[PDB]
RNA sequence: UUGACUGCGAGACAGACACGUCGAGCAGGUACGAAAGUAGGUCUUAGUGAUCCGGUGGUUCUGUAUGGAAGGGCCAUCGCU
RNA sequence: CUUGUCGGGUAAGUUCCGACCUGCACGAAUGGCGUAACGAUGGCGGCGCUGUCUCCACCCGAGACUCAGUGAAAUUGAAAUCGCUGUGAAGAUGCAGUGUAUCCGCGGCUAGACGGAAAGACCCCGUGAACCUUUACUGUAGCUUUGCACUGGACUUUGA
RNA sequence: UUAAAAACACAGCACUCUGCAAACACGAAAGUGGACGUAUAGGGUGUGACGCCUGCCCGGUGCCGGAAGGUUAAUUGAUGG
RNA sequence: GGGGCUCAAACCACACACCGAAGCUGCGGGUGUCACGGUGACGCGGUAGAGGAGCGUUCUGUAAGCCUGUGAAGGUGAGUUGAGAAGCUUGCUGGAGGUAUCAGAAGUGCGAAUGCUGACAUGAGUAACGACAAUGGGUGUGAAAAACACCCACGCCGAAAGACCAAGGGUUCCUGCGCAACGUUAAUCGACGCAGGGUUAGUCGGUUCCUAAGGCGAGGCUGAAAAGCGUAGUCGAU
RNA sequence: AACCCACUCCCGUUGAAAAGGUAGGGGAUGACUUGUGGAUCGGAGUGAAAGGCUAAUCAAGCUCGGAGAUAGCUGGUUCUC
RNA sequence: GGUCAAGUGAAGAAGCGCAUACGGUGGAUGCCUUGGCAGUCAGAGGCGAUGAAAGACGUGGUAGCCUGCGAAAAGCUUCGGGGAGUCGGCAAACAGACUUUGAUCCGGAGAUCUCUGAAUGGGGGAACCCACCUAGGAUAACCUAGGUAUCUUGUACUGAAUCCAUAGGUGCAAGAGGCGAACCAGGGGAACUGAAACAUCUAAGUACCCUGAGGAAAAGAAAUCAACCGAGAUUCCCUUAGUAGUGGCGAGCGAACGGGGAUUAGCCCUUAAGCUUCAUUGAUUUUAGCGGAACGCUCUGGAAAGUGCGGCCAUAGUGGGUGAUAGCCCCGUACGCGAAAGGAUCUUUGAAGUGAAAUCGAGUAGGACGGAGCACGAGAAACUUUGUCUGAACAUGGGGGGACCAUCCUCCAAGGCUAAAUACUACUGACUGACCGAUAGUGAACCAGUACCGUGAGGGAAAGGCGAAAAGAACCCCGGAGAGGGGAGUGAAAUAGAACCUGAAACCGUAUGCGUACAAGCAGUGGGAGCCUACUUGUUAGGUGACUGCGUACCUUUUGUAUAAUGGGUCAGCGACUUAUAUUCAGUGGCAAGCUUAACCGUAUAGGGUAGGCGUAGCGAAAGCGAGUCUUAAUAGGGCGUU
């Protein structure tokens, strides 16, 4: 019972040669180059996953620190109000009102200085 | 594998991997690295495990109702058409036929016959037993089958 | 005066193994002391060399048909900067 | 030791020539000391001659350069392939900070890519290999000693 | 096929072996060369035209000679157990 | 680390606030062990290494079955399903074979070994085109002339770069027809392809006659065997 | 001069050439050069001696066998959870 | 609508990237096979001086090569078969023919059979050169047929030193010589390696070289073993048993007794069984052949064997191929028949030869020195054999029983012949395979031991597939009377067009969409605008990714590598824990104080065969004793063992 290998083996290259679709060069094109490329990939995209909590948690805080100085107040002074008084709304959903809902945010912001911090 | 009795180059200078003959596995034309010899795949099985198991096997062909006992089963003249008449009237079409002895007319019919063999009770194989959907058994026979295996 | 004894030996210390170290007590015979008793070398810790092979003294073993012998086994012991 | 000391040669001589004797460590057929002739032999010094040089200049042919035709090679993980100062498998194009910089050829030069070539020859290791040596061990061809055989007779001296 | 030389050879010198079926060399051997030669010849060794010369040591290791004594192989087998 | 910093954006004390990990909590999933009968509780980084469970490929039985010219294997896209190796359904190409389920045997899975064999890249349209005796015109043929043939005129060898024997080679010699490949460019030309033709001896060279070195060697001598030497003899030119 | 050789420089080093070329150079009646045929060879031959040469291979040729020698040493070792 | 100033900034790509669609190169993958590999059952086990194995040259209507033949040359003559086409293949075409008055074709026998090769008349560089004698025939410068090597044996003649005869010299007859893969019996005989070095030892009496014989060879009928009971020639298989021994007592080597089987057989020197060679009596095989049963209709389709419906044959039903898948289309298969003539085997009986050594075994048994073999390496070392040297007795005698002696037992050496069971396969035939399917399988599927490399010995390749059928593209146009194309025609299909099935990857192009010329790095990943396409018209799908946060490949080897340490230019194909025998542990089964067979027999996976192995009892070095035993003076202690 002699096995031969042409069949499997090509089908084995090409599963790793339809993940490596618009790389650059030979990334792309030879097996040996593209499977590294798309190991490398997947390196990135589990680490990737973690960053992006981490990205969008700062952006959020960037723009309630700036939307919170044009009704005076700093960020860290409007988290202490905030959490001091009762309101647990999220960086996230904080963010997106100081960006649209402008007139609520300004009524939450009264909330946290009324608050004595 | 013939010839390759010779290094093809020198040890050290010619920048080539290092090589000591030309019939070597990694070589096109070298020969197997484990080849084959001819060999027996002959097991061992107690004569008490090969009885043991015929009557595991002739007991179920009781249970699944394949087991078709009559009695006696003769056929005068060797002739196919003759024998298909016979089966017919029990309505078989896969039968094994297990007798005590193989008539020299009974074995010459069913020789081309299709889906039928027949066999005798020392030899009737565990395979032949399971392989065949009936199995035809004459009522000496079935005596013949106790004084085998208990 | 010969306990620098013979057969052992509960129980331990050390330790990869092979080796190592201490020892109450029992039985045979002993030596000192009037007797309880002490004595299985020296205040203790160094003073040493496995196996094979060959030699010597014993022996309720074996001994190539049988009776013996040769040879072998068991105990004691000798020969390696 | 040492470029020993003295003399000659040169403006100046660790080399050369002649001497001294303190011969680390010359020496008489593994010959000692001289020697005419000879040497594509080693060292030193002169005359002539000169682009060897100060210091290079011009000119003549063959390449190099452009055009038409044919058409290799070593090398190569992949490249969107800068400088500096640090860090770092301790000498960075690729890391940190920073500074410069539009995209792409052609002719030249070789400072780096620890550039290409050859599984370092130097050094060490392997209870590795060859060949060589001897008063290493163990043998051996050859040479030689004696007993027996082929192989006998007689006489004589001496021994039991 | 990276060394042409002071390296090798050389004519000349010396020591030593060889009496012929020569020493010596190639051959399990027959045989062959030496040599169809015969010590003014043949082999080995060292030095190296020519001139003047070549000094002391025989303790070591070689070679040559000697035969008295001491040791000393196969072989033989008295005696003893 | 840079910009830049002096009642500091430096240092010393005290106070409150915030940022900040894959740590902890929240929500949703998967697994290992133990206990009770699906629930709870504690876990789940990993090299050498131990243990457990699986995917896929070729062949055999199930199978004289099932699928298939109303289109098999193979190839190439798309969609979709699992924790993974992987599975499934279809469009195009293809044109005759494939093997459900469960078992049984392995030449059973490749990116490396300066690995082996083919094909194809980079260097790159880059180096080089093989003595620096040297070429310039006219004509002709031709699809096409720097190179072919002829004519005029230049250069080079001439103790050869001329002529002839031996060895060696073996049709390369001549003619007609050709240019794919060979010719380091083109070719109408050729020592290239095809097909015909061409080598005439009493005196030339061999053979026949004779021998040298040397070879073989009837008998013979010697040697485990193969064989060695050698007499008569008979081969061997230079 | 021919012929034999190979002392110097430069070029060439992927060479015109796996040892050449152009300029000069040594011997050139002799221990000379050369053609043809023959003899000696692998622990063996031959060597005016360089461990040199024995078919671009020599501190022991090439070829086929023992043989897949041995390698405590480098290198490589293929699907998933 | 103006002039000016400030700000802002679309398109425009020399070239490039990604995606997609089409090509090119290239030859993988799939499917296939006229070629291999490995077995089982038979055959016959040799050919050669009557010229072998291996060749050179010639032979055809035309060039070459292969295959056959040999100047009588793809053939000549006779027999036997059949029953109509044929003049071999690559390899097709064009002519000449052959024939039912029996061709080609197949088998038996016969004739011819060039030159070289043991090569054999003498030489020689193989395929060449030069001869002699006899018989016959020509008359010129020859032709036809025979012979002429060496050695061994027998025979006839003759005759050296030397008188006789010995050596020798001639002529006759018969035999040998060379080749071949393995097997068999002898002669010579390594080393690497192992012992983790290495000498004894091992590897191993292996590899290799040489000599003879046969289809088999060899060995064979007790001067053998056993143990006081017995067996009864040799050979091969399973045990005994990795035991007793042997061994720098190291690495290692390794029996026998006794059991179970395959085969059956002995006979002579007061002359036999047997073996050859003829001549007969019969039978069987072999070298070629003959017959050999049963299917129609319909649908798709280029084509039916395939779909649907209904039958028939069977001692023939998983054979090959025919335009896709056939028991009934063809060739076959099961099953019956068949030999003018050759070969072989087994057979009865006549003969000749041999067996064959004459009369029971003397330089023999035994002994001393040096070796070899025995499992046994000098060891207490018995036994066989012999290079050197010696050396008996005669059945009231001799050999052996593992140093040696005594007693018992058992055989008769120094003379011969003998089948079967056993080993092998270069060679031929039949069947089979959980073997390969063109980098695999033989080095070789094809004009392969070829091309090519080497002075030689020697080494040694690459290279398969149109279609069912050549129907292999008439004719026109461009082009050099080209190469190559565009049409047209054949075909189911020419992107099946002769480099022809399918036709991947690396690599090279054309076309469209988006991005790219102020920008610094393993080329990705997270976020993300704009543009383009499709359509479910934007919480959508596909292509692109301006800008921006993080981010120094993979393998190996290491204490540690982005490392400027190794390896890799890329793609495709191949490439590394296997097999046999002995064992130990675990899982899972069969029997159970028992379990299980090996060789072998056999209907041959059954069944038989329980020789043997393990277990039910241990202790001791052993005799031995035994729920105990050993140590010891010891029923003391202690070691090991027992429910
Ligand atoms: C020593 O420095 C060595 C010289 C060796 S000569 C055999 N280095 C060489 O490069
Ligand atoms: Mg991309
Ligand atoms: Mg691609
Ligand atoms: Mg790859
Ligand atoms: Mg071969
Ligand atoms: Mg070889
Ligand atoms: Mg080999
Ligand atoms: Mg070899
Ligand atoms: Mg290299
Ligand atoms: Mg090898
Ligand atoms: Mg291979
Ligand atoms: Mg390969
Ligand atoms: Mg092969
Ligand atoms: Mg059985
Ligand atoms: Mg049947
Ligand atoms: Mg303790
Ligand atoms: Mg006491
Ligand atoms: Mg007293
Ligand atoms: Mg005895
Ligand atoms: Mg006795
Ligand atoms: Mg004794
Ligand atoms: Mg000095
Ligand atoms: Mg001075
Ligand atoms: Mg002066
Ligand atoms: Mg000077
Ligand atoms: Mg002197
Ligand atoms: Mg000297
Ligand atoms: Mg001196
Ligand atoms: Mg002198
Ligand atoms: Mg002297
Ligand atoms: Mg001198
Ligand atoms: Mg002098
Ligand atoms: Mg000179
Ligand atoms: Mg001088
Ligand atoms: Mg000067
Ligand atoms: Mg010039
Ligand atoms: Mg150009
Ligand atoms: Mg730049
Ligand atoms: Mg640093
Ligand atoms: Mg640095
Ligand atoms: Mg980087
Ligand atoms: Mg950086
Ligand atoms: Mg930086
Ligand atoms: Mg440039
Ligand atoms: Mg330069
Ligand atoms: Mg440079
Ligand atoms: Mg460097
Ligand atoms: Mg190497
Ligand atoms: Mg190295
Ligand atoms: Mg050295
Ligand atoms: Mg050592
Ligand atoms: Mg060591
Ligand atoms: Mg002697
Ligand atoms: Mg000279
Ligand atoms: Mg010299
Ligand atoms: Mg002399
Ligand atoms: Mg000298
Ligand atoms: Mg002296
Ligand atoms: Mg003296
Ligand atoms: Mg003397
Ligand atoms: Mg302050
Ligand atoms: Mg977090
Ligand atoms: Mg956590
Ligand atoms: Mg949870
Ligand atoms: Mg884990
Ligand atoms: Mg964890
Ligand atoms: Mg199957
Ligand atoms: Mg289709
Ligand atoms: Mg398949
Ligand atoms: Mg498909
Ligand atoms: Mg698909
Ligand atoms: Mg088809
Ligand atoms: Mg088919
Ligand atoms: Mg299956
Ligand atoms: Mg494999
Ligand atoms: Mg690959
Ligand atoms: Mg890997
Ligand atoms: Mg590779
Ligand atoms: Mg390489
Ligand atoms: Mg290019
Ligand atoms: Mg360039
Ligand atoms: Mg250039
Ligand atoms: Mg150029
Ligand atoms: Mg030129
Ligand atoms: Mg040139
Ligand atoms: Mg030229
Ligand atoms: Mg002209
Ligand atoms: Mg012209
Ligand atoms: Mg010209
Ligand atoms: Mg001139
Ligand atoms: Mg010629
Ligand atoms: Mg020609
Ligand atoms: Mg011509
Ligand atoms: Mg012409
Ligand atoms: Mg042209
Ligand atoms: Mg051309
Ligand atoms: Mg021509
Ligand atoms: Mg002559
Ligand atoms: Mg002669
Ligand atoms: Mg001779
Ligand atoms: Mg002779
Ligand atoms: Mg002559
Ligand atoms: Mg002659
Ligand atoms: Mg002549
Ligand atoms: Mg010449
Ligand atoms: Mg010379
Ligand atoms: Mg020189
Ligand atoms: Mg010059
Ligand atoms: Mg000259
Ligand atoms: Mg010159
Ligand atoms: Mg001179
Ligand atoms: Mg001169
Ligand atoms: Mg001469
Ligand atoms: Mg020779
Ligand atoms: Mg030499
Ligand atoms: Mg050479
Ligand atoms: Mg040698
Ligand atoms: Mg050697
Ligand atoms: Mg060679
Ligand atoms: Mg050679
Ligand atoms: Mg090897
Ligand atoms: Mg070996
Ligand atoms: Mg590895
Ligand atoms: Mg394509
Ligand atoms: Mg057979
Ligand atoms: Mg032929
Ligand atoms: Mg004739
Ligand atoms: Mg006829
Ligand atoms: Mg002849
Ligand atoms: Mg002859
Ligand atoms: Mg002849
Ligand atoms: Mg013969
Ligand atoms: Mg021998
Ligand atoms: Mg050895
Ligand atoms: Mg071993
Ligand atoms: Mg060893
Ligand atoms: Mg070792
Ligand atoms: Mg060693
Ligand atoms: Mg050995
Ligand atoms: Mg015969
Ligand atoms: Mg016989
Ligand atoms: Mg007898
Ligand atoms: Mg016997
Ligand atoms: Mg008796
Ligand atoms: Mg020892
Ligand atoms: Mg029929
Ligand atoms: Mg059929
Ligand atoms: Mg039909
Ligand atoms: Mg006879
Ligand atoms: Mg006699
Ligand atoms: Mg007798
Ligand atoms: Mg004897
Ligand atoms: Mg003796
Ligand atoms: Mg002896
Ligand atoms: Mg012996
Ligand atoms: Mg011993
Ligand atoms: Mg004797
Ligand atoms: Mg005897
Ligand atoms: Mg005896
Ligand atoms: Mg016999
Ligand atoms: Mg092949
Ligand atoms: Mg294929
Ligand atoms: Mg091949
Ligand atoms: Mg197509
Ligand atoms: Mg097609
Ligand atoms: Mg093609
Ligand atoms: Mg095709
Ligand atoms: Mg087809
Ligand atoms: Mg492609
Ligand atoms: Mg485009
Ligand atoms: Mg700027
Ligand atoms: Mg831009
Ligand atoms: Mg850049
Ligand atoms: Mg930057
Ligand atoms: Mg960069
Ligand atoms: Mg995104
Ligand atoms: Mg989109
Ligand atoms: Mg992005
Ligand atoms: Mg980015
Ligand atoms: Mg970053
Ligand atoms: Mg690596
Ligand atoms: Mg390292
Ligand atoms: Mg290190
Ligand atoms: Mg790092
Ligand atoms: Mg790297
Ligand atoms: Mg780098
Ligand atoms: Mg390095
Ligand atoms: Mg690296
Ligand atoms: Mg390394
Ligand atoms: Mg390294
Ligand atoms: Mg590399
Ligand atoms: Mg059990
Ligand atoms: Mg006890």
């Amino acid at each position: 019972a002699r096995v031969k290998r042409g069949v499997i083996a090509r089908r084995r290259h090409k599963k790793i040669l339809k993940l490596a679709k618009g790389y650059y060069g030979a990334r792309s094109r030879v097996f040996r180059v593209a499977k590294q490329a798309v190991i490398k990939a997947g390196q990135y995209a589990y680490r990737d996953r973690r960053q992006r909590k981490r990205q969008f948690r700062a952006l959020w805080i960037a723009r309630i620190n700036a939307g919170a100085r044009q009704n005076g107040l700093s960020y860290s002074r409007l988290i202490a109000g905030l959490k001091k008084a009762a309101i647990e709304i999220d960086r996230k959903v904080l963010a997106d009102l100081a960006v649209n809902e402008k007139a609520a945010f300004t009524a939450i912001v009264e909330k946290a200085k009324a608050s004595l911090a | 594998v013939s010839g390759g009795g010779k290094k093809p180059w020198r040890q050290k200078g010619t920048g080539r991997a290092r090589a000591g003959t030309i019939r070597s596995p990694i070589w096109r034309g070298g020969g197997t690295t484990f080849a084959a010899k001819p060999r027996s795949h002959e097991q061992k099985l107690n004569k008490k495990m090969y009885r043991a198991a015929l009557r595991s096997i002739l007991a179920e062909l009781v249970r699944l109702d394949r087991l078709v006992v009559v009695a006696d089963f003769a056929v005068d003249a060797p002739k196919t058409k003759g024998l298909v008449a016979k089966l017919d009237t029990l309505g078989l079409k896969d039968v094994l036929i297990v007798t005590d002895g193989v008539d020299e007319n009974l074995y010459l019919a069913a020789r081309n016959l299709a889906h039928v063999d027949v066999r005798d009770v020392q030899g009737s194989d565990p395979v032949s037993l399971i392989a065949y959907d009936k199995v035809l058994v004459t009522v000496s026979a079935v005596k013949k089958f106790e004084e085998l295996l208990g």
